[PDB]
RNA sequence: AUAUGGAUUCUUCACGGUAACGUAACUGAAUGUGGAGACGUCGGCGCGAGCCCUGGGAGGAGUUAUCUUUUCUUCUUAACAGCUUAUCACCCCGGAAUUGGUUUAUCCGGAGAUGGGGUCUUAUGGCUGGAAGAGGCCAGCACCUUUGCUGGCUCCGGUGCGCUUGUGACGGCCCGUGAAAAUCCACAGGAAGGAAUAGUUUUCAUGCCAGGUCGUACUGAUAACCGCAGCAGGUCUCCAAGGUGAACAGCCUCUAGUUGAUAGAAUAAUGUAGAUAAGGGAAGUCGGCAAAAUAGAUCCGUAACUUCGGGAUAAGGAUUGGCUCUAAGGGUCGCGAUCAACUUAGAACUGGUACGGACAAGGGGAAUCUGACUGUCUAAUUAAAACAUAGCAUUGCGAUGGUCAGAAAGUGAUGUUGACGCAAU
RNA sequence: UUCAAAUGAGAACUUUGAAGACUGAAGUGGGGAAAGGUUCCACGUCAACAGCAGUUGGACGUGGGUUAGUCGAUCCUAAGA
């Protein structure tokens, strides 16, 4: 329901003692003109409002799934 | 620009019913380009290899426009009810006995 | 409702016309030692009341249902 | 050429019964019931509307904060900016001409 | 009459209770001279003027 | 219920902007004031949504003697949330006659126009999150079975005196000016309460708990209601596709729904319903009863009389198909380029002289009696010249009153009234 | 309205398929208010009822079915009581 554009913020909220679960989500989505390109999409779940982080760098995406926390539930697509 | 339609139609010839050299001459005869048949101008060229048919064209054409042509022909020689024109992928057909 | 303790995890009862949503919780907790987690009731065109009781994801429906004795 | 029907028992078209046609994401038409739309606060003196103030219904006003429902300034969200000019004026000047009648 | 008070509703209930044909083992009863349900009730007939 | 973060304070209860006003927050008791709730109808105009129409492309289906890059069909996005988006209105600069601006509709300006730059309401629209993982359309595989599995595509546009509906700014009308209360908020006021080794803010963010009781099936009618019934009667309301056409008319069709009403054979009289007639044309009859004739649109032409508004579609004439063309009437950009509407007028050609070709659709004129007109009544034999009506006139009454009500009353109607009123003819 | 098949002791009337038609969006379509009260749905079944028929049914017998903090009632006031 809401989107959150900031990198920091995002991390704080998969910590705020109340999330149990989140998902992520890869669609593959066109550019302006050519070719497609690998977005993901870090969804998380709080107590009153579902967060979404979008991305469409894959490389940085790599790298937030391996600082995710480990005690946060993660599911795959 | 000139985008690439091609058709399988191995699986009606080994049968032996079916005949690719008269389908892709019938192509030849009857695209109509900016009006009547016969304006092929270097702008549509129907290639045969004897497993594939291959339309490379630049000027007004579809998808839609080939499976219609097709239909024209297939029963002109009585096979509508063995040979079906699919779509596999895009831009990518196939005759199905 | 045999479908509902199978498949929704949901015990139906009778229970009595003066009893609200409060005391039906209560009672079934008490009697089955369980937890609820929602309750809904109507009353039936015969004149009872039914309640559809579903339990938490801690506790399965259908082995209570067999542990009561109904199946 | 799909046709919608009420959502709620009450079948005639009254004030609080008025719907719009929506398509949902299952690719078919529904009538949707809308509320019945907002008026904008007047001010106290000359009748306008008010610059700067949220219009909701009269409960709505008890959920937003208070900056959606005031301006900052002398009777914010009562009068307008003339108005409120015109009281600082007249009072300045007829306490002037107290002064005045009293000596 | 989809929107309908209990007071209604629960003397449709009793209707509904009623509205049977009579046991069979009554019949057999000693000195037992009921035949059938002599006040039986149809929707169709007559009207429960409620 | 309550903690944390943020904000504020040692200038105790925040700052910015000339201003309109802006923001994540940013103490406020009694009392007082204001706003919202909260409102008629009609007319044209602007804008939005759904629908209708249509182009390209990716799929599926139908037709194919011949023709048809063709005919039909799928291509969808909720509540809610963030950013953004406006007619009106308002603020600052400036100071107008050679008056300017301006709506379809002529209203506005030294009480400050035009113009330049700003602020605001968020109906509404756009992007994003919700959300493609859903739904929709297809292809390829297993298979008595609990029955699935793997794949692709789901895209980009155009048009309007169109239809339905919402809304905005306006205009016409009244001796008619077109509810109330619960409920919610703001402001005025300043009673109290608060800081330095510390407190307040639950109108900023996040987190915790709970939300009872009754109704909820179905019909809503040529079979579920009322008429003695499974009765051609009666009974309130929302949604509304294509063509023809002025049209929610009539006629044909798509979606959806029905195909129900005792049947078979035969075709006498008399019927009921629907029709046509040579010559004459109301001679019929109490009486033109019934039927016929007229009928749309464009153009020409139109009397007595009159309250000057009418009479009037008066009367009386001409034209109407199909096809191939011509001319005029626009938008957007830098005189050119480019794009998109049915409206009107005119000309050749063509025919068994037909053409509002079905459907749809006024007979008219000269006078007399009577009621001015629109309106109203004898449900189930009388719709009228009867009643009502505006207008006119008469009558009573200044409240300790006139007219009227009640068994009585510390009782009522006119009267939330006051002679331009009320009451009685 | 017609043809065929299925079911049945029995079919102009039940079911399925095929064909021909109609309502023609102010409908013979899709929902509700008042009113009715189980007529809704399934299984079994045809003495009576459906002014012919009946294997069918709003009939007969036996059962199943109506889930709300957000839709209404409940709260407010109107003429009035
Ligand atoms: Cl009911
Ligand atoms: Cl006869
Ligand atoms: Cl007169
Ligand atoms: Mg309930
Ligand atoms: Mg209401
Ligand atoms: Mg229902
Ligand atoms: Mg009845
Ligand atoms: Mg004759
Ligand atoms: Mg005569
Ligand atoms: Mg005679
Ligand atoms: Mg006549
Ligand atoms: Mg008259
Ligand atoms: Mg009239
Ligand atoms: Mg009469
Ligand atoms: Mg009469
Ligand atoms: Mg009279
Ligand atoms: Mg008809
Ligand atoms: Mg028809
Ligand atoms: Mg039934
Ligand atoms: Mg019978
Ligand atoms: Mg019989
Ligand atoms: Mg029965
Ligand atoms: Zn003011």
């Amino acid at each position: 329901a809401r989107e959150i554009t900031d990198i920091k913020q995002f991390l704080e909220l998969t910590r705020r003692a109340d999330v149990k679960t989140a998902t992520v989500k890869i669609n593959k989505k066109l550019n302006k003109a050519g070719k497609p390109f690998r977005q993901t999409k870090f969804k998380v779940r709080g107590s009153s409002s579902l967060y979404t982080l979008v991305i469409n760098d894959a490389g940085k995406a790599k790298k937030l799934i391996q600082s995710l926390p480990p005690t946060l539930k993660v599911n795959r697509l | 620009i000139a985008k690439t339609f091609t058709v399988d139609v191995s699986s009606p010839t080994e049968n032996g019913v079916f005949d690719p050299a008269s389908y892709a001459k019938y192509l030849i005869d009857h695209i109509k380009v900016e009006g009547a048949v016969g304006n092929l101008g270097n702008a549509v060229t129907v290639t045969e290899d004897g497993t594939v048919v291959t339309v490379v064209s630049t000027a007004k054409f579809s998808g839609k426009y080939l499976k219609y042509l097709t239909k024209k022909y297939l029963k002109k020689n009585q096979l509508r009810d063995w040979i079906r024109f699919v779509s596999t992928k895009t831009n990518e057909y196939r005759l199905a006995f | 409702a045999m479908k509902k303790v199978e498949d929704g995890n949901i015990l139906v009862f009778q229970v009595s016309m003066k009893a609200n949503k409060y005391q039906i919780k209560k009672a079934v907790k008490e009697l089955y030692e369980v937890d609820v987690l929602k309750v809904n009731t109507l009353v039936r065109p015969n004149g009872t009341k039914k309640a559809y009781v579903r339990l938490t994801a801690d506790y399965d429906a259908l082995d209570i249902a067999n542990r009561i004795g109904y199946i | 050429a799909q046709r919608v029907t009420f959502r709620r028992r009450n079948p005639y078209n009254t004030r609080s019964n008025k719907i719009k046609v929506v398509k949902t994401p299952g690719g078919i038409l529904r009538a949707q019931h809308v509320k019945k739309l907002a008026t904008r606060p007047k001010c106290g003196d000359c009748g306008s509307a008010l610059q700067g103030i949220s219009t909701l219904r009269p409960r709505q006003y008890a959920t937003v904060s208070k900056t959606h429902k005031t301006v900052s300034r002398a009777y914010g969200g009562s009068r307008c900016a003339n108005c409120v000019k015109e009281r600082i004026i007249r009072a300045f000047l007829i306490e002037e001409q107290k002064i005045v009648k009293k000596v | 009459a989809a929107q309908k008070s209990f007071r209604i509703k629960q003397k449709m209930a009793k209707a509904k209770k009623q509205n049977r044909p009579l046991p069979q083992w009554i019949r057999l009863r000693t000195n037992n001279t009921i035949r059938y349900n002599a006040k039986r009730r149809n929707w169709r007939r007559t009207k429960m003027n409620i």
